[PDB]
């Protein structure tokens, strides 16, 4: 196939000007889509705060106006999903992945409104859910929307504009341009066959998306953790150990989300009214725990700078880790709309800080900072559970800007993904697609 | 250049306290751990303690509750050591050192000049400075040896220079020996027979502890 | 904690000659460091991580070893190599230095240039009499000094003080001072000072008589 290759080589990277321009417009909208979405989640979280002030005397009435407010917004978001778009539940990265395998539809006329307003209810109630899910699915659909509207033809355009949608989606969610592109490249594309996703174009959409976000967000970063200490060569072995610890935890955590989907499905059976009521109680438990014990609730981005700085005790870290494991399962496995990425950063940090603590006390000759162990453990639940480690690394590299820690971050991450493989575990997004594609047939 | 300049060390009474101070110049003093090492007279280098840049972990040698107190003023580019209930064990030369690493086994990267801490009940006393000229019927050879004896001062140190440091070849100043809570030492200057007594040789001593600056002329005897 | 004992506590060696000290640990130890202290100067980091020369450290220097034994070494010793070399460990915590190994030049024997001095008229006036005797510029450092007052040995009131090996000529020097009261000093007439070295069987008498 030599004369064919010589021909193909000379024709490499000639993306059609039409997809390059349409990549620009998809990114722009997904940036605005995300920006609007973030600002809207923030405004609800504020309103919820301003309510606990008007009622700050009567602590029982306080705990009551805190539970109901998060339940009402949660139910509103559960209902918006079952009634009008049932595949905008949970994260939604499984669906956009399916859409690229051409096994699942992109119902953009339904989910764009369902995910945005439904997410605003669940995220803005302070449930344990990420902006990733929503902005990545919203942005995938926005990519379809413009494919239809301009009726571009070809596989290239469908797969590309679908892809640069999800990419611009994840970049604008974490101010993470590289992490978006690397999410498509390592995790989102169809994994068992060739594809025509133009990468030059996924880049143009990511650029545009991230500029939109910078237009409404500058001067403040999502995670400010400062510049930590370096890691000396004789320390590396301790990071490879930490990864091993994650690689056995990753797959255990996968099992729990899947079974909790089942365990919570038994609660409503399928019934659009039991289900919504359940997420009212779930969201309401979150709105309560957000007043009485904040670090056990919310997206988790708030407690990461605190945990890195060693400002929690080892006893608090154990508490938070158990509780947050619980409320991540209650909130993500229920199917409420919203991602799992962001709370897997939290879980990974808290566990990483605690291991840093013990390593400090066992080895003073090493001159450790426990913060460097949290920063290696931020991308480690990503790597051990959803098995996209090169994305967690470049995500965590981008959000915390401690390049000097690249080696122990890589090293922890391969340890987590190698022990996840070898202890018999499955990439979380793919084992959700499979159970979804395996019922979209078992009905026959 | 990278400079460590510690100060504060002098004469203290047993059971007293002192606060040493190290002044870092010419590098980003943050981001480094700092450490203190002390060297008892004619003995080995011993580690006191260390402090990390955010002052969040401070370790000290297996020694005593509030004996040592290391702290740092990252804004002032200065590192501090407080010694309490001072024993005579603590009479030593104190070093301030910056810490680094290679393969990760930490070394003492840059040391400073030191400051000396003297712990004694004995009181400051200025030296009496006496000239040593050669005897009346001396064997006037090619080289003539002069001296001056610095007797009965406390504490260490005295500095001895000859003709304000011009006469520099052939001088020796011996170690002071301590007896009955006072110090004595003497300095030798060898010159050629043509220098003395034709020109003037002078012995200049300074004991700062006691604000003593004195010049003693060496004149011939009899 | 981990105790480090350096082997030739003191030693001498000619220029252009091959020097080797030792560091030895009570337990197992990894990646030792070495510091060079000259008299009057801050310790200098000399070698680190068992083997690595610091920037400046001339290449004749070199370290080696494993586990519980290490070493420093100078292929061709120079003049400026004379100092104390402290080994130091932090493989374990806390860290520990070694006792020291003093390196001095070796040279041709030289005999002491002896000098004797009578108490100054000034010291006398205030009431004491100290007789000073300089033993100057000899090698090796071993010497003995004896005092005679009207030709009789005297042991009380004598204090001696050697210099550190010299910079320029790498000899020693040493003073001995006999202190009496002006009273006791005037009872007697001949004070003598006898330097008993290795470079002769016959001591070097210097003395003076008050007349
Ligand atoms: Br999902
Ligand atoms: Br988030």
């Amino acid at each position: 196939r030599r004369r064919q290759l010589i021909r193909q080589l000379l024709e490499r990277d000639k993306t059609p000007l039409a997809i390059l321009f349409m990549a620009a417009v998809v990114g722009t909208l997904v940036g605005l889509a995300a920006v609007a979405f973030d600002k809207g989640v923030a405004w609800l979280q504020n309103q919820r705060m301003g309510a606990l002030v008007h009622t700050a005397d009567n602590y029982p009435l306080l705990l009551t106006v805190a539970f109901l407010c998060s339940a009402v917004l949660a139910m509103f978001g559960y209902f918006l999903v079952r009634k009008y778009a049932p595949e905008a539940g949970g994260s939604g990265i499984p669906e956009i992945e399916g859409a690229l395998e051409d096994q699942r539809p992109v119902r953009w006329w339904r989910v764009l409104p369902v995910k945005f307003f439904g997410g605003l209810g669940t995220l803005g109630g302070g449930m344990v859910l990420g902006r990733d899910g929503p902005t990545v699915q919203i942005g995938g659909n926005i990519g379809r929307m413009v494919l239809d509207i301009f009726r571009l033809k070809g596989d290239e355009a469908r797969h590309t504009l679908l892809a640069t949608g999800a990419a611009a989606g994840l970049a604008a969610a974490f101010n993470a341009p590289l992490a978006g592109i690397l999410f498509i490249i390592e995790e989102m594309r169809p994994q068992f066959r060739y594809t025509l996703i133009s990468i030059k174009a996924v880049f143009i959409g990511v650029i545009m998306s991230t500029i939109m976000y910078r237009i409404f967000n500058h001067e403040v970063a999502l995670i400010d953790v400062g510049k930590l200490s370096d890691a000396p060569l004789n320390t590396l072995w301790l990071y490879l150990i930490l990864g091993i610890i994650f690689g056995i935890f990753g797959p255990i955590f996968n099992k729990w989300v899947l079974g909790m989907q089942d365990l919570l499905h038994r609660v409503h059976g399928g019934n659009i009214t039991k289900w919504v009521l359940m997420g009212g109680a779930i969201g309401g438990l979150c709105g309560l725990l957000g007043f009485v014990a904040p670090a056990t609730s919310g997206g988790g981005f708030n407690l990461i700078p605190i945990a890195t700085a060693g400002n929690f005790s080892m006893g608090m870290l154990v508490f938070i880790f158990v509780a947050r494991v619980i409320t991540t399962l209650l909130c993500f496995s229920s199917g409420a709309p919203g991602g799992i990425f962001a709370p897997m950063l939290a879980l990974g940090t808290v566990l990483g800080t605690a291991f840093g603590m013990v390593a400090v006390e066992l080895f003073p000759q090493y001159h450790l900072e426990a913060g460097t162990f949290a920063i290696a453990g931020m991308g480690a639940l990503l790597a051990a559970s959803i098995r996209a480690p090169l994305t967690g690394i470049i995500l965590v590299l981008e959000m915390t800007d401690n390049y000097q820690l690249i080696l122990p971050m890589i090293i922890t991450g391969l340890g987590a993904t190698l022990l996840a493989q070898f202890t018999g575990g499955k990439p979380l997004y793919s084992a959700i697609l499979a159970r979804t594609l395996a019922k979209q047939e078992a009905e026959q | 250049e990278v400079r460590l300049l510690e100060s504060g060390g002098g004469l203290v009474q047993p059971g007293g306290s002192l606060k040493l101070s190290c002044a870092a110049s010419g590098f980003d003093y943050s981001r480094y751990w700092m450490s203190w090492v002390r060297q008892a007279p004619g003995k080995g280098l011993k580690w006191i303690g260390e402090i990390n840049p955010v002052s969040s972990t401070i370790n000290y040698t297996p020694s005593l509750k509030d004996k040592f107190i290391i702290s740092r003023d990252n804004a002032k580019d200065t590192l501090y050591l407080q010694i309490s209930k001072v024993r005579s064990e603590d009479t030593a030369l104190y070093y301030c050192a910056r810490l680094y690493y290679g393969y990760g086994y930490w070394y003492f990267d840059v040391w400073g000049a030191g400051t000396t801490v003297t712990v004694s009940s004995a009181k400051t006393t200025p030296p009496s400075v006496y000239p040593l000229a050669p005897g009346s019927a001396a064997a006037a050879a090619s080289m003539v040896t002069l001296g001056c004896l610095v007797k009965g001062y406390f504490p260490e140190p005295v500095t001895v220079t000859w003709n304000s440091g011009s006469l520099a070849a052939g001088v020796h100043t011996f170690p002071a020996v301590l007896q009955a809570a006072l110090y004595t030492l003497s300095s030798s200057v060898t010159v050629p027979s043509s220098s003395w007594p034709s020109e003037t040789v002078t012995c200049n001593v300074a004991h700062p502890a006691s604000s003593t600056k004195v010049d003693k002329k060496i004149v011939p005897r009899a | 904690d981990i105790v480090l004992t350096q082997s030739p506590a003191i030693m001498s060696a000619a220029p252009g000659d091959k020097v080797t000290m030792t560091c030895s640990a009570s337990s197992s130890v990894s990646y030792i460091h070495w510091y060079q202290q000259k008299s009057g100067t801050s310790p200098k980091r000399w070698i680190y991580d068992t083997s690595k020369l610091t920037s400046g450290v001339p290449v004749r220097f070199s370290g080696s070893g494993s586990g519980t034994s290490y070493s420093l070494t100078i292929n061709t010793m120079e003049a400026e190599d004379a100092a104390t070399y402290y080994c130091q460990q932090w493989s374990s915590h806390p860290q520990t230095f070694g006792g020291g190994t003093k390196l001095e030049i070796l040279r041709a024997d030289a005999a002491p240039t002896v000098s004797i001095f009578p108490p100054s008229s000034e010291q006398l006036t205030s009431g004491g009499a100290s007789v000073v005797c300089f033993l100057n510029n000899f090698y090796p450092k071993d010497i003995n000094v004896k005092w005679k007052i009207d030709g009789s040995e005297r042991q009380n009131g004598v204090l001696n003080s050697w210099t550190d090996q010299d910079s320029k000529d790498s000899t020693y020097s040493m003073s001995s001072t006999l202190t009496l009261t002006k009273d006791e000093y005037e009872r007697h007439n001949s004070y003598t000072c006898e330097a008993t070295h290795k470079t002769s069987t016959s001591p070097i008498v210097k003395s003076f008589n008050r007349a």
